[PDB]
RNA sequence: GCGAAGCUACCAUCUGUGGGAUUAUGACUGAACGCCUCUAAGUCAGAAUCCCGCCCAGGCGGAACGAUACGGCAGCGCCGCGGAGCCUCGGUUGGCCUCGGAUAGCCGGUCCCCCGCGGGGUCCGGUGCGGAGUGCCCUUCGUCCUGGGAAACGGGGCGCGGCCGGAGAGGCGGCCGCCCCCUCGCCCGUCACGCACGCCGUUCGUGGGGAACCUGGCGCUAAACCAUUCGUAGACGACCUGCU
RNA sequence: CGUUCAUAGCGACGUCGCUUUUUGAUCCUUCGAUGUCGGCUCUUCCUAUCAUUGUGAAGCAGAAUUCACCAAGCGUUGGAU
RNA sequence: ACCGAACGCCGGGUUAAGGCGCCCGAUGCCGACGCUCAUCAGACCCCAGAAAAGGUGUUGGUUGAUAUAGACAGCAGGACGGUGGCCAUGGAAGUCGGAAUCCGCUAAGGAGUGUGUAACAACUCACCUGCCGAAUCAACUAGCCCUGAAAAUGGAUGGCGCU
């Protein structure tokens, strides 16, 4: 029931590879499973690219099937795809794990003393809305 | 090779609603609801147009066995419309050479005793598949109708009635006897 | 080389380690499938199979040569005194298959019936089920047993009851009862289990079990022959006058090269008192056992209604290697396994 | 320190290769709802081929014999042992420490249950190809307990959904909680998202 | 000659069973191939076959229940809490669970409708390279002092009594009364704790599993084997029985 | 050939195979010895199916019958020389 | 007896030939492109096993064709006259066989594919239309798969297993 098609124009985030982390508006599929894609603003060479890689978003910007990446670049910072891009909440949680990946052991202590106390302020306040969830039902 | 995308229609009638729950479609309409599931069929059953009326059947991506699924899907799909709108009515004279073939309904239409079939003492119960209906008829003599929604149901239960009535150890060019499918057609036609 | 003249084998091999029974008292290795519908009711009985003789019968198949015609017949009989239900037993369904669960006792258990509980009773001080049958005579016990059976209505899937004969009523030499589970199939468990609660420390006579002209199965073992050779055990022929070592053998065991002897061979070991199961054995007769209201009841028992006399089933001068059968009686047409004094299923 | 892995829904012989191999480094593994695992290729091929293995036995004394075990269970634990050197010590070792079960029983009911995804069949097959599953092949072959073990299932089914509601009612209270409280949290709450989470 | 008992004969008599998957084949629907086709996706009938049932055996496999050595020296079973002292070793935070789907899923809330605080439905709103994420979650890891804040009625006494749920191999929880004690998490102030002088098996599950030894409280009061007997048994063992 | 009709059943002239229940080739194994034929008895296995189950075929009207499939479950006998 | 490589006792490094789900050291690469499903799948020098011949199973090629001048299939309409044409009479007026093998009307029908006849008759098989409406068909060829393919203790891609 599908929803993400490979379309001309069609931005890919590249899930693994040499360009993994990147993003990709398609150009032109070559074959059955292989694309010729780009990256004007991204920092991706016009280069082919297997699909094998590339798991695609919900954005396509608009330009002719076979460009010459001065259009496919204008097509890109014209719907501010980066900008876009970064507020979605995919592009949001792979920082959130670049984040957590970055965290130096003072950190992760001071994270650590967080949550301890966070989910202890928590914990009491369910422990109420089940105590007053019970006193409804009596 | 792989075929990049074939697919289908069904002008799916005004009379009828039809649904889908993910890849099942359901059909109701004047004579009832007509269920069928397609997992086993790996496609994508778009069901489109306000007043909802065509469901569409996509293959991307298809090799020669893969698309061939795609108008049998979309097949059984107008089948089951027509059952709901018109129904099923199976036909099936009984010929016989000499021993005239006794039958008698017994449940509604769910049983069919078959005796002096070749003579024989052994009377042939047959139950039918449920949904399905038998009756005799009247205005023509030697002659059943197998009534019923479901296409499936109801030629499987005609051909189990044509079945039971075979001859063993006979010739079958010369011993032409037993109940035999006459006509496939319709409950109303419109 | 192949065999040049065929035949079928001797014996089954459907039958074998052909060893002496593990079992005295026939098992009942399968009950039939309880429903639902039917009322709660025991499955199967414990009788002693005394000895044998004729019966005569009109014989009522339309179709035969002998239809409307007297017969004689064989017939059983099998001394089947009332059984004492003692205990009841829950078994679970399980993936494993099918786990003994949950068994209550009675207050009161019969010495009969404890003696098997011991291989020497002379010796023994006779201290079983003395801490048990405490329970039923305190409150806390007693609730403890209402919820060993509330949980056997909740959780158990077949509840059988446990018997044991009344060695007493036999002339047979032994005291201990023989004890058996013996399943009760019918309603929901519930009410099965509150059936064998109702029947507890109490009679059940053949006649509750078994009704007349109704085929049942004897399982029994049978009788015992000690070692035997190959020719009275696996009824191989017997070899030719002439042969030099032996002539009841078997002359060649296996061909050489699967160069084992198979089991499939037929070798000397124990014949007889093996277990098995017969099927099918009618019931000619139900007879009620002896009894007095004034005088003696006796004439009841081998009287029909074209004899009319005052006869027993016992014959003269007694069953041969039993005695008299006072008690109650099935007679099943035809043998049954096993030998007099045995305890047949 | 236990592996518990559901076996439904994987490939017979794939599972157990990775089940070997762990088993053989020393961890306890437990395998459940074996009757699930589903062998690649159409049942009656596989039926076929479970045939061949009963009509496998020796000659002269069957009771010898390969023992040909009917519990979907113990299918998967012969196929593993076929990965291992069980001859051996160590590999007697390694056998003695997998643990398999015909449905899944009540030690590892409440159990969160793992997947391994390279043995599984939405994944290692096309899915335009046949495949049995091990609970019909067993049962056409001799396996019992197959009713049994689904009646039992289905109870299990029905207190585990009980069990989820109960959690999802929690979660519930924890979301609203923190709407609750967010404001004097929120001085924690910020660093673990400067430090990613929460987002 | 005739012959009890016993063994015994198609040389007498009795008993001998029901399912499932399907094979070949014939078919249904039905595309590929505007028609047609048992076939491709899907469905049927189907057998001396096959597998199971009944039947025989019963695993270095389990079960429930009984009794558990009064004694003339005894010896043990629970319970709780102590002292040493061989041996066997692995380990060196936990995760207390939906079902499942994959050409799809997950969660909400129902304004509204049906069923037994829940279940089902539709509708709408959210996520979906999964953050209501095992790429995860939980838990903290020095000890104490006093003297402020944020957070605050939470924790304990192998604290003590009642009411539950759990049977697949339950073996684990939960919830309710009463007694006494404490101020724990998060920030900070404020000092001190062999600081053993750079250096290894540290750090725990742990009162671990097994064996022998010293304390209290409450319970207990044997069978088995042999010999003897029997003959439903038997080469011998074994088996079946009897004995204030 | 089969009234006719190549293929129901057959199959020349040609040709390709399998099998080791025939016999040959061969001489590896054994000559400090593997008891040399039959029959008898007993078990088991195979199928290349005579019979029986379920089936397709005919020059199958029935009866009898060949041809072929699934099939080795169960049978396959007493005698004269 | 093949392939690699030829040996004092050892430490480190590297290789060959072969390998790398697990047994079993190494693919626990986000390896690449195809092909292929087997109710007997296949799975590696020597090697331990199969052929001719088939298959709308599928996947490639090769060469021809067809065709909006209106197709291809699918149903519907006709299938004649010179003419018992010549030889053969045992009867062959299309139809056991064989030499022939043209014309008319033609829209178009062969001196005739079969079925059937003692022989006819009767039936059947081009050219064109109507509904219909764009692509469609034939012959070869080679890859994997299948058919061809039967033996005796239970059994061997080394095993488990693998799609
Ligand atoms: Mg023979
Ligand atoms: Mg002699
Ligand atoms: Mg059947
Ligand atoms: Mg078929
Ligand atoms: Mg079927
Ligand atoms: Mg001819
Ligand atoms: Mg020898
Ligand atoms: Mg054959
Ligand atoms: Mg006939």
């Amino acid at each position: 029931v599908f929803r993400r098609f490979v379309e001309v124009g069609r931005v890919a985030y590249v899930s693994f590879g040499p360009h993994a982390g990147k993003l990709v508006a398609i150009v032109d599929v070559i074959d059955q499973n292989r694309a010729l894609v780009d990256g004007p603003c991204t920092r991706v060479r016009r280069q082919a690219m297997p699909f094998k890689c590339m798991q695609l978003t919900d954005f396509i910007l608009k330009f002719p099937h076979s460009a010459r990446q001065k259009y496919v670049r204008k097509a890109w910072e014209k719907a501010d795809i980066n900008t876009k891009w970064a507020a979605t909440r995919w592009a949001k949680k792979i920082e959130a794990r670049e984040r957590k990946a970055k965290m130096t052991d003072f950190d992760r202590y001071k994270v650590m003393k967080a949550k301890k106390m966070r989910n202890r302020i928590i914990k009491n306040e369910v422990k109420k809305l089940q105590r007053a969830a019970l006193l409804k039902a009596s | 090779m792989k075929t990049i995308l074939s697919n289908q229609t069904v002008d799916i009638p005004e009379n009828v609603d039809i649904s889908l729950k993910g890849r099942t479609v359901i059909v109701k309409g004047p004579r009832g609801t007509l269920r069928r599931d397609f997992n086993h069929i790996n496609v994508e059953l778009s069901l489109l147009g306000k007043k909802k009326k065509r469901l569409r059947v996509d293959k991307w991506w298809g090799n020669r066995k893969e698309l061939a699924t795609v108008r049998t899907i979309c097949s059984h799909v107008q089948n089951m419309i027509k059952g709901v709108t018109l129904g099923f009515r199976y036909k099936m004279r009984s010929v016989y050479a000499h021993f005239p073939i006794n039958v008698v309904i017994q449940e509604n239409g769910s049983l069919v005793e078959i005796r002096n079939f070749l003579g024989e003492k052994y009377i042939r119960r047959v139950r039918m598949r449920p949904g399905v209906a038998c009756s005799v008829s009247q205005a023509q003599k030697d002659e059943l109708v197998l009534e019923g929604n479901d296409i499936e149901l109801v030629s499987n239960s005609a051909a189990l009635i044509q079945q039971a009535t075979t001859v063993k150890n006979k010739d079958i060019r010369k011993f032409l006897d037993g109940i035999y499918v006459s006509e496939k057609g319709t409950v109303q036609q419109a | 080389s192949h065999r040049k003249f065929s035949a079928p084998r001797h014996g089954s091999l459907g039958f074998l380690p052909r060893k002496r029974s593990s079992r005295h008292r026939g098992k009942v290795k399968s009950f039939p499938k309880d429903d639902p519908s039917k009322p709660v009711h025991l499955t199967a009985f414990l009788g002693y199979k005394a000895g044998m003789t004729h019966i005569v019968r009109e014989v009522d198949r339309p179709g035969s040569k002998v239809n409307k015609k007297e017969v004689v017949e064989a017939v059983t009989i099998v001394e089947t005194p009332p059984m004492v239900v003692v205990g009841i037993v829950g078994y679970v369904e399980t993936p494993r298959g099918l786990r003994t669960f949950k068994t209550v006792f009675a207050e009161h258990i019969s010495d009969e019936c404890k003696r098997r509980f011991y291989k020497n009773w002379h010796k023994s001080k006779k201290k079983a089920f003395t801490k048990y049958c405490k329970k039923w005579q305190d409150d806390a016990g007693k609730r403890q047993l209402d919820k060993d059976f509330s949980s056997m209505k909740k959780y158990c899937q077949v509840i059988r009851v446990l018997a044991h004969t009344q060695m007493r009523l036999l002339p047979l030499r032994q005291k201990k009862a023989h004890l058996m589970e013996i399943q009760v199939n019918g309603g929901t468990v519930a009410e099965k289990l509150d059936w064998a609660r109702e029947r507890l420390e109490q009679q059940v006579p053949v006649s509750q079990v078994f009704g007349q002209d109704e085929m049942i199965d004897v399982i029994g073992v049978t009788k015992g022959k000690g070692y035997k050779g190959v020719t009275s055990r696996w009824h191989t022929k017997k070899l030719p006058r002439k042969t030099h070592r032996g002539l009841r053998k078997v002359a060649c065991i296996g061909a050489w090269h699967p160069a084992r002897v198979a089991f499939s061979v037929a070798r000397a070991g124990q014949k007889g008192y093996h277990h098995r199961t017969e099927i099918n054995k009618k019931i000619y007769k139900i007879g009620q056992g002896y009894l007095i209201k004034d005088g003696k009841l006796i004439k009841n028992n081998a009287s029909t209604d074209y004899d009319l006399s005052d006869k027993s089933i016992n014959p003269l001068g007694g069953f041969v290697h039993y005695g008299e059968v006072t008690n109650d009686f099935v007679m099943l047409k035809g043998c049954v396994v096993g030998t007099k004094k045995r305890v047949l299923t | 320190q236990v592996l518990v892995l559901d076996g439904r829904g994987h490939l017979l012989g794939r599972l157990a290769a990775i089940v070997a191999k762990q088993v053989l480094l020393g961890r306890k593994v437990v395998v459940v709802r074996c009757e699930g695992i589903n062998i690649s290729g159409n049942f009656y091929r596989n039926k076929l081929k479970y045939l061949a293995f009963l009509r496998k036995r020796m000659n002269t004394n069957p009771s010898r014999g390969p023992y040909h075990f009917r519990a979907p269970s113990r299918i998967f634990w012969r196929t593993v042992r076929g990965m291992l050197p069980h001859k051996t010590k160590r590999g007697q070792a390694a056998l003695d420490r997998l643990k398999v079960f015909d449905g899944i029983p009540p030690p590892y009911d409440k159990k969160k249950r793992m997947v391994v995804p390279a043995a599984l069949k939405v994944v290692r097959l096309k899915p335009t190809r046949k495949f049995a599953y091990l609970g019909r092949l067993a049962h056409e072959v001799g396996w019992k307990y197959q009713a049994v073990t689904a009646t039992l299932e289905e109870k299990r089914k029905e207190k585990a959904k009980i069990h989820y509601r109960k959690k999802k009612q929690l979660m519930r209270l924890r979301k609203q909680a923190e709407k609750n409280v967010e404001k004097k949290i929120d001085r924690f709450t910020e660093v673990l998202k400067t430090h990613g989470f929460l987002v």
